[PDB]
């Protein structure tokens, strides 16, 4: 049997999480690849599918995202995309737009998700109701949280299903992941989820 | 003839003798 696997590109402004985030990931994290070349990781993470092993070879920079673009080599040859901003600072999401930009110019209409880290935080600035890049550029979008796991298996799998073709795709179990470094008040998280909803109803 | 470099996991062409994305030559 031949793995399935896919390149992953985890872009966004320097400071929104990419690298936490992937890092939750223990195997991916233990059987990482460096590529210096282009001065990136590479974190294997398997997903275990109710059709099998699904494994995402998720590409995160070295920081170098902190003083321009990315090159062209990064992004060749991506099947999907994570974007990140983070819901703590404005310019972050300001961003999104840029980068999905350099993205799809070196990658086209690969699938891709929009997630807004740090949602932990409970000063939070950018709420659901100003998330919109998403609604009109085809993406799903997750509010996450790296340092909580919140969320952490919801980009994955809406990109196993949408790459695979299978809308009842699901994960058997979770990943072993690095245990939360802080709570994620369930409170907290079902108020965002239903703002959310709540914003996904409004016009424009 | 495709191949999967070994350093970055991209998978190539079987006419290209380096890889597409990390420049990393094909074993
Ligand atoms: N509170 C909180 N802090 C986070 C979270 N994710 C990342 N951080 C912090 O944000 C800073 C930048 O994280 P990093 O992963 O290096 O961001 P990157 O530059 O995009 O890779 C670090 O100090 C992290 O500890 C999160 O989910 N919650
Ligand atoms: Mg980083
Ligand atoms: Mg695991
Ligand atoms: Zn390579």
């Amino acid at each position: 049997e031949p793995q399935v696997q896919f390149k992953l590109v985890l872009v966004g402004d320097g400071g929104t999480g990419k690298t936490t985030f992937v890092k939750r990931h223990l195997t991916g994290e233990s059987e990482k690849k460096y590529v210096a070349t282009l001065g990136v990781e590479v974190h294997p993470l398997v997903f275990h599918t109710n059709r099998g092993p699904i494994k995402f070879n998720v590409w995160d920079t070295a920081g170098q995202e902190k003083f321009g673009g990315l090159r062209d080599g990064y992004y060749i040859q991506a099947q999907c995309a994570i974007i990140m901003f983070d819901v703590t600072s404005r310019v972050t999401y300001k961003n999104v737009p840029n980068w999905h930009r350099d993205l799809v110019r070196v990658c086209e209409n690969i699938p891709i998700v929009l997630c807004g880290n740090k949602v932990d935080i409970k000063d939070r600035k950018v709420k659901a109701k100003s998330i919109v890049f998403h609604r009109k550029k085809n993406l799903q979008y997750y509010d996450i949280s790296a340092k909580s796991n919140y969320n952490f298996e919801k980009p994955f799998l809406w990109l196993a299903r949408k790459l695979i073709g299978d809308p009842n795709l699901e994960f058997v179990a979770m990943p072993a992941l690095a245990p939360p470094e802080v709570v994620m008040d369930p409170a907290l998280a079902a108020q965002y989820e239903h703002d959310l909803e709540v914003a996904q109803t409004t016009a424009l | 003839g495709s191949w999967d470099c070994e350093v970055c996991l991209v998978q190539n062409k079987a006419d290209s003798t380096k890889c597409i994305a990390c420049e990393s030559a094909k074993p």
